[PDB]
RNA sequence: GGAGAGGUA
């Protein structure tokens, strides 16, 4: 029996940490996302994987909300993405987002 | 804000761009000090600056001075988040060559220089020069040279010329060529001379010329001279924190790199020898390769325990990559783990929750209800409160917790329903109580199973978990209408129990004036559970337009069903409760319930049905006893029986007088029939033991034992379980799949003695064994599954179209599998029936197939039916809500904007682990006889001889309905004619399975026509009968004397003149092929259909697996490519060869035929395309490019719905119609006409089905297409989107490619809308996006 | 208490649209300074709203005429 | 943080 509400972070990819060891949280894998896709549900699931995890100012204004009694969320981009991003033009390949 | 993403090369220019300083030291931190370096690989200087508004040497440390640099560092006073975003540059001494583009396989460097790639990697590994020009002399513009030859070819020519070696003569290579110029004179080239496999070579290299052109790439920038280097943060130094780091594999590349590039630096400043230099340059060459992608050289490198390090090319491959390690999957907050239990009190939408779990999950809310309650002007002190719990903590969680749902899952997810939704009940427990029904749709056993929790959070999120996930939301599987929610195992056995009547029992006879009655009755324990009772009771029948009328009787039923019956809701015929109520009762009672009274009262009735079953089960007391296992009588004396049977074969074998073989075979058999007979004799002993008097003097009655009871309800096991546990446990078998010839006699109510036992044990692993390899790739299949068809959502109403397809009930010569009415239940028609009241318009064109028109058909007999596909569907990027039909998930059509591709793949993943891995017509019925396809004639006796292949035997009922149906071979005798009257248990056809006649077709004289004996046959004359026998001998057994000659046999008559074919004016001669043994003799007569001469003669997962992916058998069963006559020509060229040639078309098709296939035709026969010219497997590609998409598509479907309803499951051709669908999505032009598009290429199917479709709006003529089938791996690959594919496998060579293409993504599939986390355009999320599309 | 959505549904039938009606609604309600229609009985939002939507009192062409009113009074209030 | 070993559903 174990439960996480927010706690630590890893370090070259902001998202929660794993196992009961540390306070980690759990992992929502690939046939979730898929289960998820496979209702009609959209909003959850963009808020689980962009706000629950991974954009940094998006769960500290979160937070903050929260505290404030007011259930709203900006969504931002993940930073892991950004990660991928700068990985691959490290390789000779210039990839970007257009306009 | 951003919309595309755009990805190509980049030049050594756009790399400096970036960069913010070079590195030049290897060295990173002094390990004492633990700033970093000057300017090495970890740099503040280039990088930025470590703490937050500090400078290094701290000459300013404070945010006042942000924007400054340092005097002493030269360091940046910011944040340090721009230590995660900063590049540098290494600058190379020499030019190296990027490993992607090298062995690329295709290489891009290879065909696109065009030179063979062992060349190319000799000349870069510094081992053969090559000519850069070599002009004036005799050299050529590429020539290759070793070393010996280029030293000689110097001192010979010291002239001008030059020939390099490495990356630099590469480079020039690359530098110095003009694409446009060579692009125009390649296609003048491949415009003919000559189109064999240049064809393929030059189409490919001009595709590759052209794309360059057509991006602003310049090819020479394949070769690197500027290395970027990754930002230090996403690289980090973890220190082990033993005073010592962790390894880091990265940065010893880099270092080493580092080292090579600056010892060649020095080596270049020395001017030494030019071997050193090579070599080193060789070193650095090698040391490149390994950083962008270690181990695609032959030997990859390994700092310890001799594992290869990380590249980069490794950080996005694999499960570990990136893509499917972080980008797809991830961890999250606000969760939570635990075991489950049942707790069977809770209501169905509602789940137990220990106090701890809730009390960890909620603390942002419950901080603030406090402060909103004031007990905690802060966060501090109000973390302090919820640290110690005060006792006004929990009242504040009750609280909070009022309407708030959560999300329940388990680890393997297969399908849609393996998450859900439910409010919380707190308990004092640290296990997650569970609603016992929906344990059969989490399929969770409470063997200590876990669960995981989630919560949601924003408003948004709570909406679309309690109007779409609410466990009451989910009641039929989307596989199929049936329910989900069926009682189980233990409440159907109480039921069951319930529900049965002994003959005698207390209390019997009497009236009751209504169920409530009964129920006190029992409680005061006057009369049995189950005892025959009359009663009235009222039912509730809602015939009129929803007004439920009353209507009372006097039934007569047994107790326990009448207390049963309080519980059904109103609008029930009271039949349903009047039988025994096995598992199948209760399902149907559920589905017809719900069809009727809508959803609330289906669910409330659930709840009280589960309390009720539990109740009373409890009450049963059913226990199990060894004295159930009750053993039939005579089982010893059959087995003693089956033993001295086997004694006197054994006999029979030890005298020779019958072989080993079939001495095996008989006793298997007769050990098969006598275990059959135990097996029956121990049940009927068991099912009907019970004898009881019933106040008379005896009778006997269905019996109570306890193990009958569990079986016969459906609770637990079948009757091969019980079978075991009773009698002899039948035969087991070895491991190579033999059957050992001694049966296991003993049951397990006995012991098993050693062998026996081993031999089970051996069964039992093999079965476990299976079990795991199966779940194991069955994952992977469902991955490969989805995959294909994530992107496909209904965005349309309708597509406004005619075509469609005839769904017919299916037919296996026996019985009807599966009747029509199931096959088109709920899809939309595309023709209108008409009765066969023929011009009686039966149903609209356009109407759902609800349950009411579907009655109307079966009592209407109806047998096929136009119904409106997907596969057909005309709208773009999507389908019509028409052309697919009902939800399935409730009973009306399906909405806009549901992503069917998603659910279609889950239900046809998740079953996929229950499958396995590893003469005469005799019809049986009074009726009418009908025969199609019939090219026939009657024989000597007056009989019906068949010479057509595909003709079909139907049996029709009276009135007209087809019933029954047999494939007719060929040459098979017929008693009757068409449309005779047959008698049940009639044999109506016989035929020989064995050997092949030369059955003729008219009456007269047989000649020996093109047959001498020497060259062209043989005089076998048969010596044991001594007839006449003649064999025409094959090509190979015929000398080269009568090679040219065509042996025949023309039917002639006594006039010595040709006999007529039937009909058509060429003359009839029937052409004996080799080896064909003739007992005939000449000018002998022969009657009409005889024989003139004879000539002799898996189903698991992976066939599914097959199936999809369309691989091609082993031995494709060759087609009539076309119609027309057919021909041979040369012959034995290895092969035989055929030409086909149709009536008045061109005819330069033929074809190289193996020697081992036995062609049924003649070159004298007109044969139409499609038609088997082979006999074997089919294969897809050819189906669908000969009979179109409505031909391959029901092949496939009759094939996979075969496989999956022979294991018993029930899946709706949608699911698989869709997957079909996306399998061939592709075209290829075969004429551009007013159309812009190359001959050759492959283009999406909608792109140029829009563009004829827009060009015929003007007065331009389209191109002709041609569709194509792919296996779903391919064609996952052959999508516009290159993330998708990214994302999905061998991500290295789709990148590749697509970077060289210099690809854009626009982003509107689903994965990659995942990937960049916005809302899918799929659910809720379908509104704002499509709002948003239009925005623009 | 709410168990089902099914009569919302029929008010609404297409069950997606539902919850973003729902939703605006109801944070209306939370964040903005609004009021119930229905008598409330110690219950959430979001149930609150989603009862509101089953008496069809509240729909979306409803909720669209009333932003639209409101809006149009604000563009009165500021004189 | 990464490897390897074992274990549960
Ligand atoms: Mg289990
Ligand atoms: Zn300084
Ligand atoms: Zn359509």
């Amino acid at each position: 029996m174990h439960a996480r509400s927010t706690g630590s972070y890893s370090l070259v990819t902001q998202q929660p940490l794993g196992g009961k060891a540390q306070f980690g949280g759990q992992r929502f894998g690939e046939m979730e996302v898929w289960a998820l896709e496979a209702y009609g549900a959209a909003y959850t699931l963009q808020e689980m994987l962009t706000v629950k995890s991974d954009d940094v100012n998006g769960r500290t204004k979160m937070y903050k909300n929260i505290v404030d009694g007011n259930h709203q969320m900006e969504p931002g981009m993940p930073e892991s993405f950004n990660v991928l991003l700068k990985e691959i033009r490290s390789l000779g390949i210039n990839i970007e987002l257009e306009d | 804000e951003f919309d595309a993403i755009k990805i190509a090369l980049a030049s050594p220019d756009m790399i400096r761009s970036w960069s913010f300083g070079e590195v030049k030291k290897p060295e990173t931190i002094n390990y004492r000090t633990f700033k970093p370096e000057r300017d090495g690989l970890f740099c503040a200087r280039i990088f930025g600056p470590v703490k937050d508004y500090e400078c290094l040497c701290g000459k300013y440390k404070r945010l006042k001075h942000r924007g400054v640099i340092c005097e002493k560092c030269g360091v940046e006073v910011t944040q340090t988040k721009v230590r995660r975003e900063r590049m540098g540059h290494i600058e190379l001494a020499s030019p190296t060559a990027h490993i992607w583009f090298l062995k690329s396989l295709p290489s891009r460097i290879g065909l696109l220089l065009d030179m063979p790639l062992r060349d190319i990697e000799r000349v870069l590994y510094f081992e053969s020069y090559v000519v850069i020009e070599g002009g004036m002399t005799n050299l050529e513009r590429q020539q290759i040279l070793t070393e010996e030859q280029y030293l000689d070819a110097l001192e010979e020519f010291g002239d001008e010329f030059d020939a390099k070696m490495g990356a630099e003569a590469i480079q020039a290579l690359l530098k110095s060529m003009d694409l446009e110029q060579e692009c125009e004179q390649l296609r003048e080239e491949l415009n003919e001379t000559n189109s064999e496999t240049k064809r393929k070579k030059l189409t490919k290299r001009i595709k590759l010329l052209e794309a360059f052109v057509q991006s602003g790439n310049k090819p020479e920038w394949m070769i690197l001279t500027v290395l970027p280097v990754l930002p230090p943060d996403l690289r980090p130094l973890v220190p082990l924190d033993g005073g010592r780091f962790a390894t880091s594999d990265l940065n010893d590349l880099y270092r080493r790199v580092i080292n090579r590039n600056n010892r060649l630096k020095r080596l270049l400043d020395l001017a030494a020898p030019d071997i050193i230099v090579r070599n080193e340059k060789r070193m650095l060459q090698e040391a490149v390769d390994a950083l962008l992608d270690n181990g695609r050289r032959g030997r990859a490198i390994t700092g310890s325990n001799k594992r290869p390090l990380k590249s980069l090319a490794d950080m996005i491959k694999g499960k570990q990559g990136r893509f499917r390690q972080n980008l797809l999957g991830k961890r999250v907050d606000y969760s939570g783990r635990s075991v489950i239990t049942v707790g069977p009190y809770l209501r169905l939408h509602q789940c137990g929750l220990p106090k701890k779990m809730a009390l960890e999950l909620f603390k942002p809310f419950i901080y603030g209800k406090l402060e909103l309650r004031g007990l905690a002007t802060t966060i501090k002190a109000a973390k302090k409160m919820v640290e110690r719990e005060e006792a006004v903590v929990w009242d504040i969680l009750d609280e909070v917790i009022r309407e708030h749902p959560v999300l329940l899952n388990r680890a393997p997810t297969l399908h849609r329903l393996g998450i859900q939704a439910f409010e919380p009940v707190l308990i004092e427990g640290k296990a997650i109580q569970l609603h016992p029904l929906v344990c059969a749709a989490y399929n969770a056993d409470f063997d200590g199973d876990q669960m995981a929790v989630h919560v949601p959070l924003t408003l948004e999120a709570q909406l679309e978990a309690r109007a779409l996930m609410m466990s009451t939301n989910n009641i039929l599987s989307p596989a199929n209408g049936e329910p989900i929610i069926v009682p189980s195992q233990d409440v159907v056995l109480g039921l069951y129990y319930m529900t049965r009547d002994c003959v005698n029992a207390k209390g019997e006879g009497m009236v009751l004036t209504g169920p409530k009655e009964a129920e006190r009755l029992y409680r005061s324990g006057l009369a049995s559970l189950h005892a025959r009772v009359k009663v009235r009771i009222t039912e509730y029948e809602k015939d009129a337009n929803g007004e439920l009328v009353a209507k009372t009787s006097l039934k007569d039923t047994t107790v326990g069903r009448a207390i049963l019956w309080m519980i059904v809701p109103k609008g029930l015929p009271y039949s349903i409760v009047n039988q025994a109520l096995g598992k199948k009762a209760i399902s149907k009672m559920l589905n017809t319930c719900y069809r009727i009274l809508g959803l609330k009262p289906t669910v409330i009735f659930a709840d009280q049905i589960m309390y009720t079953g539990f109740a009373y089960a409890a009450r049963s007391g059913a226990s199990v006893g060894i004295d159930d296992m009750v053993i039939p009588e005579k089982k010893h004396e059959i087995i003693s029986e089956a033993e001295a049977e086997v004694a006197e074969i054994q006999e029979q074998f030890q005298s020779g007088l019958v072989t080993a073989g079939e001495r095996y075979n008989k006793v298997i058999d007769i050990w098969a029939a006598a275990n059959d007979r135990v097996s029956k004799a121990m049940m009927d002993n068991l099912q009907t033991e019970t004898v009881i008097n019933r106040d008379g003097q005896e009778e006997k009655q269905v019996s109570f034992n306890s193990i009958y009871m569990m079986a016969d309800s459906g609770a637990r096991g079948s009757a091969a379980q019980i079978r075991q546990l009773a009698g002899m446990r039948g035969l087991m078998a070895k491991p190579d799949g033999s059957i050992i010839e001694t049966p296991i006699t003993a049951n397990f109510r006995e012991g098993l003695n050693v062998l026996q036992y081993f031999i089970s044990t051996h069964g039992a692993r093999k079965g476990l064994a299976d079990t795991a390899l199966k779940t194991a790739n069955s994952g992977y299949l469902t991955r490969r599954l989805v995959d294909v068809a994530q992107d496909l959502v209904v965005t349309e109403d309708d597509c406004g179209t005619h075509e469609g397809i005839m769904m017919t009930p299916v037919i296996e010569g026996g019985d009807v599998k599966e009747p029509l009415r199931d096959r088109v239940l709920g899809r939309v028609t595309a023709e209108d029936v008409l009765k066969p009241g023929t011009a009686d318009i039966l149903v609209p064109r356009n109407t759902l197939l609800h349950e009411q028109w579907c009655d109307l058909l079966e009592e209407n007999s109806v047998d096929a039916v136009k119904v409106r596909s997907v596969v057909s569907c005309d709208t773009d990027f999507g389908v019509c809500a028409h052309c697919y039909g009902r939800d399935l998930a409730r009973g009306h059509i399906i909405n806009k904007g549901e992503a069917i591709g998603v659910i279609a793949a889950q239900s046809i993943g998740e079953p996929g682990t229950q499958l396995t891995m590893r003469s005469s017509i005799q019809v049986k019925n009074k009726g009418s006889i009908k025969l199609s396809n019939v090219k026939s004639v009657v024989n000597s006796s007056g009989k019906l001889v068949i010479t057509s292949r595909n003709t079909e035997l139907k049996l029709i009922d009276e009135f007209g309905r087809t019933k029954e149906s047999y494939k007719v071979p060929y040459g098979a005798v017929l008693a009757k004619g068409d449309g005779e009257q047959v008698a049940g248990g009639e044999t109506v056809a016989n035929w020989d399975p064995h050997t092949m006649p030369v059955i003729t077709e008219v009456s007269g004289f047989v000649r020996f026509t093109d047959m001498i004996d020497g060259q062209t046959i043989t005089r076998q004359t048969d010596e044991l009968t001594g007839l006449s026998s003649l064999v025409v001998l094959d090509s190979a057994e015929r000398t080269a004397g009568g090679k040219d000659l065509r042996p025949a046999l023309k039917i002639v008559d006594a006039q010595g003149n040709d006999v007529l074919i039937p009909g058509t004016d060429m003359p009839a001669q029937y052409f004996l092929p080799g080896k064909a043994i003739v007992q005939l003799e000449d000018g002998v007569q022969i009657s009409s259909g005889d024989t003139l001469a004879r000539i002799p003669q898996t189903g698991g997962l992976p066939r599914v697996a097959d199936l999809f992916e369309a691989r091609r058998p082993k031995e494709p069963a060759i087609l009539a490519e076309i119609s027309g006559i057919v021909s041979f020509g040369k012959e034995t060229k290895g092969k035989r060869r055929l030409v086909i040639t149709p009536v008045d078309g061109s005819d330069p098709y033929e074809e190289m035929i193996p020697k081992w296939r036995q062609l049924n035709v003649f070159e004298g026969e007109r044969v139409e395309r499609g038609d088997v010219i082979s006999d074997g497997p089919e294969a897809p590609h050819d189906i669908l490019r000969l009979r179109g998409v409505h031909a391959v598509t029901r092949y496939i479907v009759n094939e996979v719905q075969d496989v999956y309803r022979l294991q018993g499951v029930k899946i709706n051709d949608k699911h698989i119609e869709v997957i079909v669908r996306q399998m061939l999505r592709k075209a290829t032009i075969v004429n551009a006409g007013s159309s812009d598009f190359l001959e050759g290429e492959q283009v999406e199917y909608s792109r140029v089905k829009i563009a004829n479709r827009e060009l015929e709006a003007n007065g331009k003529v389209g191109a002709t297409y041609s569709r194509d089938l792919l296996g779903i791996t391919k064609a996952s690959l052959a999508t516009e989107s290159f993330i998708s594919a990214a994302s999905f496998q061998e991500t290295t060579r789709v990148l590749t490619e697509a970077a060289v293409a210099g690809k854009r993504d626009e982003l509107r599939g689903l994965k990659e809308n995942v990937i960049v986390g916005r809302l899918i355009p799929a659910g809720t999320g379908y509104a704002y996006h499509q709002d948003r599309m239009r925005r623009r | 208490a709410r168990v089902t959505v099914q009569d919302a549904v029929e008010k609404i039938g297409n069950r997606f649209d539902l919850v973003l009606v729902a939703a605006r609604r109801a944070r209306q309600m939370q964040v903005g300074g609004k009021d119930p229609l229905v008598p409330e009985e110690n219950d959430k939002t979001t149930v609150i709203a989603l009862r509101e939507i089953e008496e069809g009192l509240i729909n979306n062409q409803i909720l669209d005429v009333r932003e639209r009113q409101e809006q149009q009074e604000q563009e009165a209030a500021e004189l």
